[PDB]
């Protein structure tokens, strides 16, 4: 369940 | 001579039912009702967001202000019959509301203990049709997280930037954009509204006035003003999330491509409710199995001429973005498995989607 | 060969629907689906109650039979578009529905695993309007027990005596009686009908006949039957509950009465909901407090002409009576103040209500 | 909080 590229999180 | 004011039951109901909304401490569940020169107002807060509403007073009237508690004299008020005249004073530590030979005696705190915003500074300015900001809100609403350590991701971004006003959401999964014009000329500011100032701003929009300020927004909205706290932290650019170059294009019928991925959920798993697309010339698979290895198959017509692909979603996030779309055609941009999908309605780019693929 | 049919959409949804009701155990969340002479049959059942539709076959079928998941059956049906066809066949352990490019795999369990029950003994048999057993229902299903520790309260007291239905609920504190004439002549007999097989009941008034059986009734209702074991236990006779010489008659209209509680209300203990009565020459007056010390008066016209008397009421009972009612006023039957009062329709004797007081 | 006179229980 990869995320979107949220900075910092992902 | 304390307040009082006597007024008819129609003028003073959806006011009530307004204010009574943003409401924990004794003194934040009561409204502040305050009488001076020909007005009747009435505020709530939760400490963080409050409403007030004008009454103008069209009976005689004696200026002054007390506290009483909200939800019971918005119930007394309602339950009343119609056409009720509703007059109010104070007796001491109580409030005595009375009408025809209905009497009630509810119990006050002083408004100098209720709160009040001090240090409100405007800095930028704007009207718009209730349903613009209607549909800014609507269109990315449902992608905001929700009690996501990440604070700022629980609610929901609010930018100005040339002639247009744009939401933005996200939860990490999901992203939802929406700009649109308002004829006016605007500072670019960008600012963060917290998840229960969005659904109360919404309460209000049955022209809207804006205010954003260094801490807070203000919205004006007829003879009600709301002010919410703006929310520290720096939001996500989603110019930076959108996928770069998502070559693929797939156009299907919105109604045809919401159904089928209705259907085929129903046989996904109920906890990660993954489904598979494969994408093949002019043509869309989707299919779906769950743990007793059940299994649904849809196939549909759409128009795409790229490269066959295969690609996870969970369904759930995919039903979100088409029911929030309003369009007859749905544009999918895809790049490749595991990447983001943008998607859009295909005859308007006043919003866009962005979802994170699951893995297969 | 095994089970196979072809049915419209449109045949299968309502009676899915209904069916899919009363569903614990894996085949209990199945439906019994029977193919035979030229009639699909539609099962579901908890083990205590059941739900069975018939619909005619236009379409060429193999007899046989299969359990299979209710809701996602239900679900897909009722996914597909509007004037689907929809093929259905065995394969496997699975069953395939088929429809357009659509497919969907769903998983059964055999049908001779499908609860039946065996030893069906009728009794006693009539017919009536839906409408009739509908307002029988309606006019005590409220008055019925939750979970209480007495089981044979938490269900509805069916009756048949004369030419007459009648049912009664209780649960202690307020009891319900409604008696209807069915133009037949009955045999008298009294059975419990548990509280979820009150509510199926309910599901399918949308002209009925009746089967009461040795431990179970039975509904035809169009081309469904449903079957509801009965509950043991001695229910308590509605006569000796009713008061002996409630002399005192109150007369007021239902909705200033039911209106003036609903305020009162407002300002009642929220436990233990007490309101006070003060019942005098063609005047009633209600007061409510609470431990704010918040107090609600309300003074309305009544006919009265008994002794004056002082009452206290849970509010919500009443208002329960007042809700069922369907009539423009109320009569109230009186004794003292630690007796029970009776409640009914001026112009109907169909229907009584008795409600215990509170000690003031 | 008085019950009906329900035999037993009231
Ligand atoms: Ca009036
Ligand atoms: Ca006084
Ligand atoms: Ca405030
Ligand atoms: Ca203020
Ligand atoms: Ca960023
Ligand atoms: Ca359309
Ligand atoms: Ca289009
Ligand atoms: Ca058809
Ligand atoms: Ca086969
Ligand atoms: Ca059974
Ligand atoms: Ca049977
Ligand atoms: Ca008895
Ligand atoms: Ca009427
Ligand atoms: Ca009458
Ligand atoms: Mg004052
Ligand atoms: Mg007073
Ligand atoms: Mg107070
Ligand atoms: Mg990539
Ligand atoms: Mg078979
Ligand atoms: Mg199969
Ligand atoms: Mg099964
Ligand atoms: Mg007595
Ligand atoms: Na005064
Ligand atoms: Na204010
Ligand atoms: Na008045
Ligand atoms: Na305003
Ligand atoms: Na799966
Ligand atoms: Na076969
Ligand atoms: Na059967
Ligand atoms: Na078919
Ligand atoms: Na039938
Ligand atoms: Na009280």
């Amino acid at each position: 369940v990869p995320t979107l590229p949220l900075v910092p999180x992902g | 001579g304390r307040m009082k004011f006597t007024v008819e039951r129609e003028h003073l109901l959806k006011p009530l039912q307004q204010v009574s909304g943003p409401l924990t401490l004794p003194i934040l569940g009561n409204l502040l009702l305050q009488v001076a020169d020909g007005t009747l107002s009435l505020t709530g807060t939760d400490l963080e967001m409050e409403m007030v509403a004008r009454v103008a007073l069209v009976q005689p009237h004696e200026p002054g202000a007390t506290t009483v508690p909200a939800r019971k004299f918005f119930d007394i008020c309602r339950g009343l019959p119609e056409g009720a005249e509703i007059a109010v004073q104070l007796e001491g530590e109580r409030m005595l509301v009375r009408s025809g030979r209905s009497r009630f005696s509810l119990s006050t705190l002083p408004a100098a203990d209720f709160p009040n915003l001090d240090d409100w500074q405007s800095e930028v300015e704007f009207t718009l049709p209730q349903a613009t900001m209607k549909r800014l809100i609507e269109a990315t609403q449902f992608s905001m997280a929700h009690q996501d350590v990440r604070y700022y991701l629980n609610g929901m971004l609010f930018e100005t930037e040339g002639e247009e006003l744009r939401t933005v959401a996200t939860d990490g999964h999901r992203l939802a954009v929406c700009s649109m014009p308002i004829g006016q000329s605007l500072p670019s500011h960008s600012v963060i509204v917290p998840r229960k100032g969005v659904i109360e701003l919404m309460r209000m929009l049955d022209p809207l006035r804006v205010q954003i300020g260094s801490n807070n927004i203000r919205a004006h909205v007829g003879d009600f003003i709301f002010t919410s706290k703006l929310v520290d932290g720096r939001f996500p650019d989603y110019r930076r999330v959108l996928p770069k170059n998502p070559d693929k294009h797939l156009e299907a019928g919105c109604d045809l491509l919401k159904q089928a991925f209705a259907r085929a959920a129903i046989l996904s798993n109920e906890k990660f409710r993954g489904v598979r697309l494969y994408v093949s010339e002019n043509q869309l698979k989707i299919t779906a199995n769950n743990p007793e290895q059940e299994e649904a198959e849809e196939i549909l017509d759409v128009t795409y001429s790229g490269a066959e692909m295969e690609i996870g979603f969970n369904v759930s996030y995919v039903l979100d973005v088409l029911n929030a779309l309003k369009c007859e055609n749905v544009r999918m941009m895809l790049t490749d498995s595991v990447s983001s999908v943008q998607i859009e309605d295909a005859a308007s780019q006043s919003a866009a989607y962005v979802v994170m693929p699951m893995r297969l």
